[PDB]
């Protein structure tokens, strides 16, 4: 009788039937609609601001 | 052990002797099967009696296909106890029923 009890009785009720780390998930990169600064600032330390003055002291 | 006999009622047009045998076989082996048919034209009476080797197998079907909505028909099957089973529910069972062409044989005769 077990022939029909299993896989003939339950087929009529459906035939198809160590540690955990957070999985890696697709981390997208920024694609801003607006660049947050209109005009990129001109360089802040160039030659004409690095060298300010020569010293002409007696040791110099 | 004990010869289980089963009745099936409200047969959809098509659920005939072969179709039932190839269906109930996977439930379990079926020995003697007859389906009541018209005496004259051999048309279906839409109810059949089947036998199972064990009443336990015979009662298996009675709790699944009972009230089985099929093609708009509610199949009626339940175990018929052996006290009132007659001798020949399976007289001519598993035999292609003979429908004789009464009209044509009359014209030839």
């Amino acid at each position: 009788v077990a022939k029909a009890k299993g896989a003939q009785k339950t087929v009529q009720k459906g035939i198809h039937n160590t540690t955990f780390r957070r999985p890696k998930t697709l981390q997208l990169s920024r694609k801003p609609k607006y660049a947050r600064k209109s005009v990129a600032h001109a360089p802040r330390l160039d030659e004409y601001k690095i060298i300010v003055n020569p010293i002409n002291s007696e040791s110099a | 052990k004990k010869k289980g006999v089963l009745y099936v009622g409200r047969l959809p047009h098509g659920f005939y002797e072969k179709q039932m045998r190839m269906y109930f076989s996977q439930f379990g082996p079926v020995l003697r099967l007859r389906m009541s048919r018209n005496r004259k034209t051999g048309s279906s009476k839409h109810y059949a009696f089947i036998e199972f080797e064990s009443l336990d197998v015979a009662n298996v079907v009675a709790e699944t296909m009972h009230n089985y909505l099929l093609y708009g028909k509610l199949l009626q099957c339940k175990v018929i106890p052996e006290d009132q089973v007659h001798e020949n529910m399976f007289k001519g069972a598993d035999v292609p029923f003979k429908r004789i062409p009464h009209a044509t044989i009359a014209r030839l005769q």
